[PDB]
């Protein structure tokens, strides 16, 4: 053994479950809200179902320049009306 | 806790059911409880199928494997396989479900409440695996039961409404079987057919008279052999050839079941008589022939002479000759010319497909049937997207013939592995070295060197 | 001299549940970041602006179709640093431009270095020979040749493999269609090493388990072994006689046997890596010139070699427009290669 | 892009009257098309006769025209060949032949409109993919 | 007798804490409609 | 000591350099027949009309093949699943044209290899061994049945069995992908885990045992001379190996029981290859890999491509080109 408390000891202790009956659902709910508020879309820049295309276009907004790539994406994002 | 840990029994928990080998009373419970599970599933699955069943859709578009078994026996269906009454499906489900509680009850009682061993309690129900007389007697009882079971199918066919006959004149119908084939040259001649293409061994049975008469022969044979094995004990040649132990007897049955599972795989894949395509969908050969039929019909309506249309390879675009001369469908389906089905046979003459019948006698119901089977070919993805692997999502379909054939190949394969596992272990245990080599008696150390 | 360096060394090498070591300063951040980037990317990040693809659970992909995709072909071989001139510190743009791909590949490369330093470090403390580290050179040769050298020979990172299940399947099929990679003898050697390695794994395990000495009374033979016992737990002599009489030849030296088990899969992976280095430059084993000369002149000459090239030609024409959107391939129906009817 | 009333507006008849479907009608049309039609018509082609597809341009040149709601609803009651010369209820599913095509027995008039609407809207969404076959997959 | 905050404690939570958050995010995604 | 008992004692003798046994009585003639036919056909057989369209494919060395492109070509699609022994042909020239040799080779090989598995059981019994080495061999054996017998049955023709050649194997794999999307089937995925895992654990076990060899030699000699065949004592320190690998990961991720370690080495690749074999066997009945083609749709209903759709494009290219003259009707249903 290496000195740390055995895992079977910990996860059958009431105090472990007093603490983790709160921390585990709290993290789950934070993750749910990260999606349900729509925050995940805006942090990562991921399209919503209604923003892959403009209403009549069928061309991908593909990045084609290396050093103006940032402006190209911003321009593609404007053109969503 | 008799034999319920590794120290007392020698078997770890992951081989825990091996602790039951010499505990006939608990072993009886395990077997009865398990049969309840089988009967439970049959009852429950039928009810699930019925609840999800729409009579206007073909069975094969609905993921049904049990209702097609009931419909084939003549319950609930009329001409063309149309469902006329779903109540028999209901009855079959309910009765199996109710019976499973009886079996579950007895299983749980014998498993945890009743006597662990039966030998002290009753010498009729007691047994020793090494008692060759008692084992063949128990075997004999169960052969008589199986024989009655085969005779119940005959009773349904001859006296209680008949069977669904996909071949019946007028499109398929329930029909009472009045003259079952009894000629043993026919019945046993099926057993000596080659299993290769155009022959098909017993999978090729194609009429209900042979099906019913084969079950008459099987019924008598099982009853006779059952009486034989009650009254006799294994002969000397038999005694020397076998291992006589519980695990050995298990291993023989595992071999037998694996063989039966492989046969059932081919039965559902090729046979359209006892697995009517009305209920199960077309066979793979059937849907491929149906495509050729569909486009022959389309192109002939446009004015093509399909008899003389030369395809790109030089073989007929629509029709060609089999290696033995018969007129057959062309294209890649040349491999399927052994297919026989009621929608196709009216076009068949002595030389195979008959060009005059093709030109003049193709009825609209045949065009309908071929377009239906061509578009319900047994191809589809694991998530039940129907069609070739390159098809787009839209059609939720996998044929029952694919489900039944793949499941039973997998089961038969693992049961062959189980046979090898337990036959090899039974042999080693009988001879006494299934736990390893005795260091002081290592057989190879007493043998001359190879070189 | 017990300065701060030696005190730090003491703490790093404590016998704890997870050993750390000096190597752990490199290993743990880089491994954790590479794994966290893959999970972050496959959960939340799109491939819409680089590939025209959805690629995250957020977009509706499943475990088989999510990926962290390669950057757009227009990025070339850019490091795509978060603070570099393409993303310019903008985390959201960085994600949209494929910055997570180089993030994962580069932290992964340094993570792998760190894992192999860990094998050396622990081996030197415990006192064993470092053959586990040496065997691990083969996974490293594979990773570096496929994920780094191969795209560096090509036009851009875009043609590197993307980090996903179905994306890797696309990579296998691209290599068949464009490189005829099944024909490459360096791949063939790798196949032999992998399949022969699996074979050796199965046969050695089964042979040990079926030549065991009866060292206990239970029907479960696992208990009859003690890690400190001096005796072999199975009979090398009976094993040798069995395979000599079944197969003709057998192992008789147990040290050779286990060196060979190291040698076979490690050598195989190294061979496959060399072939991929050649594919970086399109230096393929694509054709047999003698077959092509004959088939060009003799329209009745047909082999499985010529049949497979027709399949490769189908792959290229039918997948290129979607798989290479920056090229803008417009292939009208009439130019697509197809057999009769299909 | 969104499924808008503009997308859901389709010709009702040959005289140029339009009708605007609801999203619920469109989605019901999709489900019923899958139920009764897609085994042969997945993606707007026709597996048992690939010469005839469900592209609006193809439907416009049918006789009588089928590129509008009334033409399509009539087709599902009494289908004809492309030139209108022959009635093909005996080999194509229809209300007239619901006895031999049992899936048509539980379609109501409202359903035929929704199926028709799906067939006319889908090309406005999918372009060439609708009726184009494997080339556009 | 035992400590609470060890290296193993840190290693466990750097993995387990984001896992639960991600599982909640992915659970929410199953109710997104197009 | 009558002549039958004498013959039985020789057949089952543990003193023959190669064990014969009752399985070997079937094994030896069938494997000899398959081997001799294979060698002759590979060198000298004329072209074979595999797909039944009078378009013969050249498989042998003398007809323009090298080692990589050569094959014994499957029998004709016109034969389908019919039995085609030499005596059903009007002549040897007919039999060769129609791929007769393929049937003779695989039927004798499958019989011989099944008897090879029985022979592994049989010798273990004669030597007092445990009996399950043959269960491990059932994994590669099941696979041979899958590509030579089961897949032909389900598709209805030995012309869709695997060719007996290097490039023929590749052809089989590519067409399999087009028709079943095998890459997306979990049983092939479990098979890849089986052989990638098996290769990994092979190198793992080899490296750990080699790392813990007990010093018994000088540096100028092979450490392999430190082990002597038949010696009673182990040749490496499994405690040192476990002490290294436990710290590499953590202590409870490491084996210290050689028996359960070696059982794991047996089980992992054997189970994985069983699934691979069952993948081929169940895709023989057209239960194909996952189909996510056009699974992701935007708010308007535009298809949003995934990597699955890119795989579909490659599959389509394989589909439309394979057997380019063999299809007259639009669906490749078998
Ligand atoms: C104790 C062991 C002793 C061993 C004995 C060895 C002797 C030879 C073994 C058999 C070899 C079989 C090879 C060909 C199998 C085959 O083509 O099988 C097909 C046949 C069915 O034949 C088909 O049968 C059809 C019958 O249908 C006909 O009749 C029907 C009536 O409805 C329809 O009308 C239909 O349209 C019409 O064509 C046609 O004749 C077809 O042309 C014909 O191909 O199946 C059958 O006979 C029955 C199924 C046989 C089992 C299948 C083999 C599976 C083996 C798996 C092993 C795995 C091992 C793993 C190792 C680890
Ligand atoms: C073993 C164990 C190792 C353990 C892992 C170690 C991990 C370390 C990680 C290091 C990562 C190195 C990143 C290299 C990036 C790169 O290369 O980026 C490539 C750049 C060159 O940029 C490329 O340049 C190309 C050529 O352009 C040139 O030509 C053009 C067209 O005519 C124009 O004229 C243009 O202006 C001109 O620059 C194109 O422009 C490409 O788009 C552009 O990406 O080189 C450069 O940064 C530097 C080039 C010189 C050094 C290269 C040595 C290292 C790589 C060796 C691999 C050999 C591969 C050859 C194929 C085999
Ligand atoms: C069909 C599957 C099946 C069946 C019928 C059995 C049956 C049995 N097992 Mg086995 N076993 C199985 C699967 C099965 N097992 C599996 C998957 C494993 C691996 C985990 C094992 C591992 C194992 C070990 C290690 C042992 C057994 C033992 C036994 C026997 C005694 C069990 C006991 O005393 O528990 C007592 C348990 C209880 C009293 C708790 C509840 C049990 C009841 C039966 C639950 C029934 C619930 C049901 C809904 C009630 C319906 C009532 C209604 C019909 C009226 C019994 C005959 C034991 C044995 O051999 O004894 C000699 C034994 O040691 N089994
Ligand atoms: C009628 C069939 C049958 C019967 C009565 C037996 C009976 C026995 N077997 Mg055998 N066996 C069989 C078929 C059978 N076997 C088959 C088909 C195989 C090939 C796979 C085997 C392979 C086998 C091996 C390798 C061993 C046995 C052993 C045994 C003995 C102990 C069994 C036990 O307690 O397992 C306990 C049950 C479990 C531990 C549960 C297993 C869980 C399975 C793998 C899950 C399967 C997944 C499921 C189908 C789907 C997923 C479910 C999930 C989604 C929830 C017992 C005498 C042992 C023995 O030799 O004793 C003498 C032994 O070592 N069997
Ligand atoms: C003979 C067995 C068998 C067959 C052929 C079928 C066939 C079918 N079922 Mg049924 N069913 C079965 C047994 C079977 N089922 C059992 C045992 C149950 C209770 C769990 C059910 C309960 C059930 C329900 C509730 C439903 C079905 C449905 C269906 C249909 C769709 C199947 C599907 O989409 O699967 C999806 C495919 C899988 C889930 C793949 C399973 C992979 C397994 C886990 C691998 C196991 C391998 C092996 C056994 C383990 C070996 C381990 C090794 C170590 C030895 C199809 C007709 C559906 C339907 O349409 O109803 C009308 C439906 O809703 N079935
Ligand atoms: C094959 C299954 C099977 C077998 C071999 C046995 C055997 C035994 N049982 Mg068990 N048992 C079973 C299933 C079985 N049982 C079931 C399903 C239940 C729940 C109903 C029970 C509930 C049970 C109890 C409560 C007791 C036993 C007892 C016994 C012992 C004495 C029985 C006797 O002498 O009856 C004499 C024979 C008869 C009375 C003839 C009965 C005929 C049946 C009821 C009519 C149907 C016959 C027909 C073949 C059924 C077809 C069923 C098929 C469709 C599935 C004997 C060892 C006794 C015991 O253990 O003593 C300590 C005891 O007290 N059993
Ligand atoms: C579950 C069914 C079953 C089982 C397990 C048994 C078991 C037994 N029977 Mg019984 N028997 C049965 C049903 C059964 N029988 C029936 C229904 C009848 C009436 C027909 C008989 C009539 C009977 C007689 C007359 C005798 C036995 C005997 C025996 C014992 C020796 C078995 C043997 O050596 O076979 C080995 C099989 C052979 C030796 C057959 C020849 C080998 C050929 C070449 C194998 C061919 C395999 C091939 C793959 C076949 C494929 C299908 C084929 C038809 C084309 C054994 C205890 C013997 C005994 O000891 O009686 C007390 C005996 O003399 N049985
Ligand atoms: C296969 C058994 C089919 C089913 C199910 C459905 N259709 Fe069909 N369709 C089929 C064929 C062979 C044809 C050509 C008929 C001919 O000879 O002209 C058609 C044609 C149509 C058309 C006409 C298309 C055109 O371009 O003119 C329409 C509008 C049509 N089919 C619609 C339709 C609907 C709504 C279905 C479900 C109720 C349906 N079809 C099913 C084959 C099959
Ligand atoms: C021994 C043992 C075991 C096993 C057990 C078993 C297996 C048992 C079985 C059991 C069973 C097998 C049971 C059953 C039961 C049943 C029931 C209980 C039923 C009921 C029914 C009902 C109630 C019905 C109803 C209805 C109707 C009538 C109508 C329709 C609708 C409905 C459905 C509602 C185990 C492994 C655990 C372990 C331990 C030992
Ligand atoms: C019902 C029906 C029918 C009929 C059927 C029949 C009549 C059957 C029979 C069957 C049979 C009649 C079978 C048999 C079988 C057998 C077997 C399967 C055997 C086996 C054997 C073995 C296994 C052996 C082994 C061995 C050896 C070889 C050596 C020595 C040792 C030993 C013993 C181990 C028909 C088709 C008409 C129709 C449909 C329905
Ligand atoms: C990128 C980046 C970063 C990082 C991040 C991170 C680090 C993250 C992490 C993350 C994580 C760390 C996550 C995780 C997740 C997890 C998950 C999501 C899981 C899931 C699972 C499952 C789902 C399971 C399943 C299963 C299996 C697998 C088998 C067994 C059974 C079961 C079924 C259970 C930073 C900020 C630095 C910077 C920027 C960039
Ligand atoms: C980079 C690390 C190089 C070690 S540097 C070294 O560290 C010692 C601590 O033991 C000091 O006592 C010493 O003055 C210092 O030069
Ligand atoms: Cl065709």
């Amino acid at each position: 053994t290496t000195g740390e408390r055995p895992f079977s000891d910990i996860i059958t202790s009431v105090r472990y479950w007093v603490i983790h009956s709160i921390t585990i659902p709290a993290l789950f709910i934070a993750g749910w809200l990260f999606v349900s508020t729509g925050l995940a879309y805006d942090v990562f820049g991921t399209p919503r179902p209604d923003s892959y295309y403009a209403q009549e276009q069928r061309s991908i907004p593909l990045v084609t320049d290396r050093f103006e790539a940032k402006q190209q994406v911003e321009t593609f994002l404007e053109q969503l009306k | 806790a008799t034999n319920r840990d590794q120290e007392s029994s020698g078997f770890a928990w992951w081989a825990g059911n091996a602790r039951l080998i010499n505990l006939s009373g608990k072993l009886l419970g395990a077997h009865v409880a398990h049969a309840g599970l089988i009967v439970f599933w049959a009852g429950a699955m039928t009810l699930f199928e019925l609840a999800h069943f729409i009579p206007e859709k073909p069975m094969y578009e609905q993921g049904l494997i049990l209702i097609p078994h009931i419909a084939t026996l003549g319950w609930g269906v009329g001409p063309g396989g149309e469902v006329v009454d779903t109540f028999p499906f209901f009855v079959v489900g309910v009765v199996h479900l109710i019976s499973s509680a009886v079996l579950g009850f007895g299983g749980v009682y014998h498993a945890i409440r009743g006597p662990e061993t039966l030998e002290e309690y009753s010498s009729f129900f007691g047994y020793d695996w090494k008692d060759k007389n008692k084992m063949t007697t128990i075997l004999g009882f169960h052969l008589i039961v199986l024989g009655i079971g085969a005779l119940l199918l005959v009773a349904k066919a001859m006296f209680f409404g008949g069977l669904y006959d996909t071949w019946a004149p007028g499109g398929g119908d329930v029909r009472v079987i009045t003259n079952p084939t009894l000629d043993p040259r026919v019945i046993f001649g099926y057993l000596l057919k080659s299993p290769f293409g155009g022959e098909g061994w017993i999978v090729s049975v194609n009429n209900l008279e042979d099906v019913v008469g084969g079950h008459i022969w099987i019924g008598l044979i099982c009853i006779a052999g059952g009486i034989w094995h009650i009254l006799t004990t294994p002969f000397g040649w038999a005694r020397r050839a076998f291992i006589w132990s519980g695990e050995a007897y298990l291993s023989y049955s595992l071999g037998a079941l694996s063989m039966m599972g492989f046969i059932a795989t081919c039965f559902v894949w090729f046979n359209n008589t006892v697995y009517p395509s009305e209920f199960y969908g077309p066979t793979g050969p059937e849907a491929s022939q149906a495509q050729a039929m569909t486009f022959l019909i389309r192109d002939q309506k446009l004015g093509a002479n399909v008899g003389s249309a030369q395809g790109p390879t030089g073989l007929g675009k629509y029709l060609m000759r089999s290696p033995t001369g018969e007129i057959i469908f062309g294209g890649e389906t040349m491999r399927f010319w052994d297919f026989r089905g009621p929608w196709l046979e009216p076009l068949r003459g002595p030389n195979g497909l008959d060009l005059n019948k093709i030109k003049n006698d193709i009825q609209p119901w045949q065009e309908r049937r071929a377009a239906e089977y061509m578009t319900h070919a047994p191809l589809g993805s694991l998530n039940s997207v129907g069609g070739v692997a390159t098809e787009i999502n839209s059609v939720n379909f996998v044929s029952p013939r694919s489900w039944l054939a793949t499941s039973h190949f997998v089961l038969a394969f693992f049961f062959l592995v189980g046979h090898l596992w337990h036959a090899g272990r039974a042999r080693a245990a009988a001879a006494g070295f299934e736990k390893g080599i005795d260091r002081e008696s290592e057989p190879v150390l007493s043998m001359p060197s190879l070189d | 001299e017990r300065g701060w360096f030696d005190i730090l060394d003491d703490w790093l090498k404590r016998d704890r549940f997870v050993f750390v070591g000096w190597s752990g300063i490199l290993l743990f951040p880089c491994a954790y970041l590479a794994l966290g980037g893959w999970l972050t990317g496959t959960t939340f990040v799109t491939s819409w602006y680089t590939h025209g693809l959805a690629s995250s659970y957020l977009e509706g992909c499943n475990f088989l179709t999510v990926a962290v995709s390669t950057p757009a072909n227009s990025m070339g071989h850019s490091l795509l640093l978060l603070w570099g001139p393409e993303a310019q510190g903008d985390f959201t743009r960085w994600c949209q431009l494929g910055g997570l791909w180089t993030f994962i590949a580069l932290h992964g490369a340094f993570g792998l270095i760190g894992f192999m330093l860990r094998q050396f470090e622990i081996a030197r403390l415990v006192g064993v020979r470092p053959y586990n580290a040496i065997a691990f050179s083969a996974p490293i040769a594979v990773f570096v040749s496929v994920f780094l050298i191969y795209p560096l020979g090509q036009s851009s990172w875009f043609f590197a493999p993307s980090f996903g299940v179905a994306a890797i399947f696309r990579f296998l099929l691209f290599f068949q269609g464009f490189h005829n990679w099944t024909l490459n003898p360096f791949h063939m050697m790798g196949v032999a090493g992998v399949l022969g390695g699996a074979l050796l794994c199965a046969i050695h395990g089964a042979t040990v388990e079926n030549t065991l000495f009866q060292d206990g009374e239970g029907a479960s033979t696992f208990r009859a072994f003690n890690p400190t016992q001096a005796e072999e737990t199975y009979s090398m002599v009976t094993a040798n006689r069995f395979w000599s009489q079944i197969f003709g030849i057998a192992f008789s030296n147990k040290r050779w046997l286990h060196f060979f088990m190291l040698f076979v899969p490690v050598t195989g992976l190294w061979m496959s890596a060399i072939g991929v280095v050649g594919l970086a430059l399109n230096l393929r084993s694509y054709d047999f010139i003698s077959q092509e000369i004959r088939a060009a002149e003799d329209p009745e000459f047909e082999t499985f070699y010529t049949k497979n090239l027709l399949l490769n030609e189908g792959i290229r024409a039918w997948m290129a427009p979607q798989d290479q959107p920056h090229e803008n391939f417009v292939f009208p129906e009439e130019v697509l290669p197809r057999g009769n009817a299909l | 892009a969104e499924l808008t009333p503009e997308v859901l507006t389709v010709p009702l008849n040959s005289e140029g009257k339009t009708i605007t479907l609801t999203e619920k009608q469109y989605l019901e049309g999709k489900r019923l098309f899958q139920y009764a039609c897609a085994s042969c018509h997945v993606g707007g082609i026709t597996k048992t006769n690939p010469s005839l597809d469900l592209r609006t341009e193809t439907l416009a040149l049918a006789t009588p025209p089928r590129d509008n709601i009334e033409g399509l609803v009539d087709y599902m009651k009494n289908p004809t060949t492309y030139d209108g010369e022959q009635e093909i209820a005996e080999v194509h599913p229809s209300l007239r032949s619901a006895d031999i095509f049992p899936k048509m027995r539980n379609l109501t008039e409202k359903d035929l409109v929704a199926i028709a609407g799906h067939i006319l809207v889908e090309p406005k969404i999918l372009g060439d993919k609708w009726g184009g076959g494997k080339v556009y997959y | 007798s035992y400590p609470i905050f060890t290296v193993r404690w840190v290693a466990v939570h750097t993995l387990a804490v984001p896992t639960i958050f991600f599982l909640g995010a992915i659970a929410a995604m199953q109710f997104i409609q197009r | 000591a009558n002549l039958w008992e004498r013959f039985c004692n020789w057949v089952t003798s543990t003193d023959n350099r190669l064990y014969v046994g009752w399985f070997g009585v079937i094994m030896i003639p069938t494997l000899l027949a398959a081997t001799i036919c294979f060698v002759i056909a590979f060198i000298a057989a004329p072209p074979v009309d595999i797909d039944g369209i009078r378009e013969p494919v050249s498989g042998s060395l003398l007809y323009g093949n090298n080692i990589i492109t050569g094959a014994v070509v499957p029998s004709s699609n016109a034969i389908g699943l019919h039995f085609y022994p030499i005596w059903e042909a009007a002549s040897l020239d007919e039999w060769l044209y129609n791929g007769g040799p393929y049937q003779l080779i695989i039927f004798h090989f499958l019989l011989g290899a099944s008897c090879y598995m029985g022979r592994q059981w049989e010798l273990s019994y004669r030597l007092g061994m445990r009996p399950w080495i043959c269960v491990a061999y059932s994994a590669p054996l099941a696979s041979a049945f899958a590509v030579f017998l089961i897949y032909p049955i389900g598709q209805g023709s030995f012309s869709d069995g695997m060719p007996l050649g290097i490039s023929g194997t590749f052809n089989f794999m590519i067409v399999f992908q087009a028709e079943h999307n095998i890459l997306m089937h979990p049983f092939h995925q479990l098979g890849v885990a089986g052989v990638f895992g098996g290769a990994l654990f092979c190198a793992m076990h080899g490296s750990l045992v080699t790392s813990s060899l007990i010093r018994e030699t000088t540096e100028t000699e092979s450490a392999n001379y430190g082990y002597k065949f038949g010696q009673e004592e182990e040749t490496y320190n499994i405690v040192a190996a476990h002490g290294y690998f436990g710290r590499l990961i953590f202590q409870y991720a490491s084996f210290n029981n050689s028996r359960s370690l070696h059982f794991f080495l047996a089980a992992w690749p054997v189970v994985g290859v069983w699934f691979a074999a069952l993948g081929i066997s169940t895709m023989a009945f057209n239960l194909n890999g996952f189909n996510f083609n056009h699974s992701v749709i935007d708010a308007k209903g535009n298809v949003i491509n995934t990597w699955a759709d890119i795989i579909n494009r490659a599959n389509l290219g394989m589909e439309v080109m394979h057997e380019r003259n063999a299809h007259n009707f639009p669906l490749d249903l078998a």
